[PDB]
């Protein structure tokens, strides 16, 4: 989980929902076909 | 003059939309206009194609059919286009090119992201310029090498950064559109527009070390570190230049 804000600064979890700022993901799952 | 065909019509409809979203530099559009009043009873501006791309990859809502219009859910038609599908792509394919688009119906949440508010501000700093694939450390590349599947996978963290081909036959996959990419410099990426420029938030590089033309394939992109601390819990963006070969290494 990565926190992008700004496009110029990255930020751990808890300013993820800050303004200016999103998130990239990385999904490790199962799923049905 | 010359009339076109359904499916002449179709594939260069298709290479509208390809050159829209600049996947390709080219296309193929004598007769669209013409096409679209007789097959589609409108006039297909360049307006109507932003919405028709806005629309599949973000705004749309309900089914779509094989033009990208989009509806809430015997004896002979003149109409096509008539069969809607609630989720899922589109083979948005002109014959002399084709990309795998995915709807935005078809996802849990948007996977565009705005460069428009999002383009990257990085500093460029000190950094080797040769990078080893089994050694890559960037928070925008995350690369993957399976021997079992024969290829090599470089997940794209920022498509903002450019990355550059050289010498590389690759499939792009991301959840915006799937296609082939085999011309050198930066891998195009799709492109929304809405109320500001959408590219896809992630992608991948697939490429197939099998494929001897990959035998030399080389990535020229930034790559980006986290920097000194400058407000509580964020750190500046950092990038130097580095090249990532691919193609290479030993058989047996
Ligand atoms: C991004 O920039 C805006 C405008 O200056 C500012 O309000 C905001 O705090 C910045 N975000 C972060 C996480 O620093
Ligand atoms: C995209 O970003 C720009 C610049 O911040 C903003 O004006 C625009 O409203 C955004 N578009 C959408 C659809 O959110
Ligand atoms: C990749 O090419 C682009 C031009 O599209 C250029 O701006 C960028 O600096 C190149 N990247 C590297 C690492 O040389
Ligand atoms: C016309 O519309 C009907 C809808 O009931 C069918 O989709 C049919 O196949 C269509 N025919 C043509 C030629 O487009």
């Amino acid at each position: 989980k990565i926190t992008i804000c700004n496009g110029s600064t990255i930020c751990d979890q808890r300013l993820g929902s800050e303004l200016g700022c999103y998130t990239i993901n990385r999904v490790r799952s199962f799923k049905l076909g | 003059e010359i009339i076109l065909t359904l499916s002449q019509g179709l594939k260069k409809y298709y290479g509208k939309i390809l050159r829209l979203l600049q996947l390709t530099l080219e296309e193929d559009t004598e007769g669209l206009l013409e096409w679209c009043k007789r097959n589609l009873g409108l006039d297909c501006d360049d307006t109507f194609f932003q919405k028709r791309i806005e629309e599949f990859f973000i705004t749309g809502e309900g089914h779509f059919n094989e033009v990208l219009q989009f509806r809430t859910p015997g004896l002979p038609t003149a109409e096509p286009f008539k069969s809607y599908f609630a989720k899922g792509f589109l083979s948005i394919d002109s014959g002399y090119y084709s990309a795998k688009c995915y709807s935005g119906t078809s996802n849990s949440g948007l996977q565009l992201i705005n460069i428009t508010r999002h383009s990257t501000r990085i500093v460029d700093t000190p950094g080797p310029k040769i990078t080893n694939l089994k050694t890559i450390n960037c928070i925008n590349l995350k690369a993957s090498i399976f021997k079992e599947h024969r290829e090599v996978e470089i997940n794209v963290l920022l498509p903002q950064v450019a990355v550059n081909l050289s010498n590389c036959h690759v499939v792009i996959k991301s959840h915006v559109c799937d296609y082939s990419l085999d011309i050198d410099g930066a891998v195009r990426l799709p492109h929304i527009y809405h109320e500001g420029v959408f590219i896809p938030g992630t992608y991948k590089i697939v490429i197939d070390k099998k494929n001897k033309l990959n035998d030399r394939c080389t990535l020229f992109t930034d790559c980006v570190i986290k920097g000194r601390e400058v407000r509580k819990g964020c750190s500046v963006l950092r990038q130097y230049k580095t090249e990532i070969r691919i193609g290479g290494g030993s058989g047996g």
